């Protein structure tokens, strides 16, 4: 058993999302490094666009579990 | 600081564990129980291979500016008719009507494939292909489906309802994948698009075989 929403499906939705943004800040970095801002710009809208999917995701996960 | 080589071996590796869980979880078989653990080892098995299969190197193909991961676009038309009969045996579906869901499953499928391997401005039309039949599978699995598992017991009417709504909701997240990715406007980089569908596939299958798993021991213990 675990907690009443079950200490496993918010735990691990946040782990994941957390492990999402640390791939997400990852490429936002190595973009940056090349000093060219056109890059940057291009990972942060993917970076962006995969965290609204992220939450789209999390959202359905948390919705048919509950 | 991702490689794309190691979500396809996370992937692969969670499919496996999941794979190993549901076979486990059949040792005690049952009459038709069986063939429900079987259909989990079966979808998760396959998956593992195509991640495999993927984490190496084979199936990246070059059409036109864009890869092309053929490998996991043979997992999904191998393993999704596995998860719409893993419905159809919970609702309690016929035969034909069944051949109905697989067939048009099979149709977004193959739409989206072919789209994928298609460089122009033409593989729009086929996407639209699968979306057009992506939304007579929708239909099918909430109202003739769904009114055929409402003839059920309680836990098997909730477990329907469970994994229905799980499938509806996350199967409808893949276009919008192929849309904004690599197959579309390429506004999500590999890396990202990767991950999310790894993460797609990882919860529609092992996360379903894991709650169809508890459903089942909670209504039978
Ligand atoms: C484990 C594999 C799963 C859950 C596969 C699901 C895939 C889809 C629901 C794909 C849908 C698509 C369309 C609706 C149109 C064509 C493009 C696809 C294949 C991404």
């Amino acid at each position: 058993i675990a907690t009443g929403k079950m200490g496993a499906v918010f735990i691990f939705v946040g782990a994941l999302t957390v492990l999402f943004g640390a791939i997400a800040y990852g490429e936002v970095t190595a973009a940056a490094a090349t000093g060219d801002a056109a890059a940057v710009q291009e990972a942060a809208v993917s970076a962006i666009l995969g965290l609204i999917i992220l939450l789209g995701i999390n959202l359905g996960l948390v919705a048919a579990t509950l | 600081m991702v490689g794309l080589t190691t979500l396809f071996w996370l992937g692969a590796i969670g499919m496996l564990v999941g794979t190993l869980a549901f076979a486990w979880a059949g040792r005690d078989a049952g009459s038709g129980e069986r063939r429900y653990y079987v259909t989990l080892v079966g979808i998760s098995g396959i998956a593992a291979v195509a991640y495999v299969v993927m984490a190496l190197g084979v199936g990246w193909v070059p059409v036109a500016e864009r890869t092309v991961f053929a490998p996991r676009y043979i997992d999904w038309i191998l393993t999704t008719p596995l998860i719409v009969y893993f419905l159809g045996l919970l609702a309690g579906l016929d035969s034909r009507e069944f051949g109905i869901v697989i067939t048009l499953n099979t149709v977004v499928m193959l739409a989206g494939f072919a789209g994928a391997m298609v460089p122009g401005i033409e593989r729009y039309a086929l996407f639209g292909m699968g979306a057009v039949a992506f939304l007579g599978l929708v239909y099918y699995l909430v109202g003739p489906m769904t009114e055929s598992a409402s003839q059920r017991s309680s836990g098997i009417k909730s477990l329907y309802v469970r994994l229905r709504n799980l499938t509806v909701i996350l199967w409808a997240i893949y276009p919008f994948i192929w849309l904004l990715g690599p197959p579309g406007v390429a506004l999500l980089t590999p890396t990202v698009d990767v991950a999310l569908i790894v993460y797609l596939d990882l919860v529609t299958k092992v996360g379903f075989g894991f709650i169809a798993l508890d459903a089942a021991a909670t209504l039978r213990a």
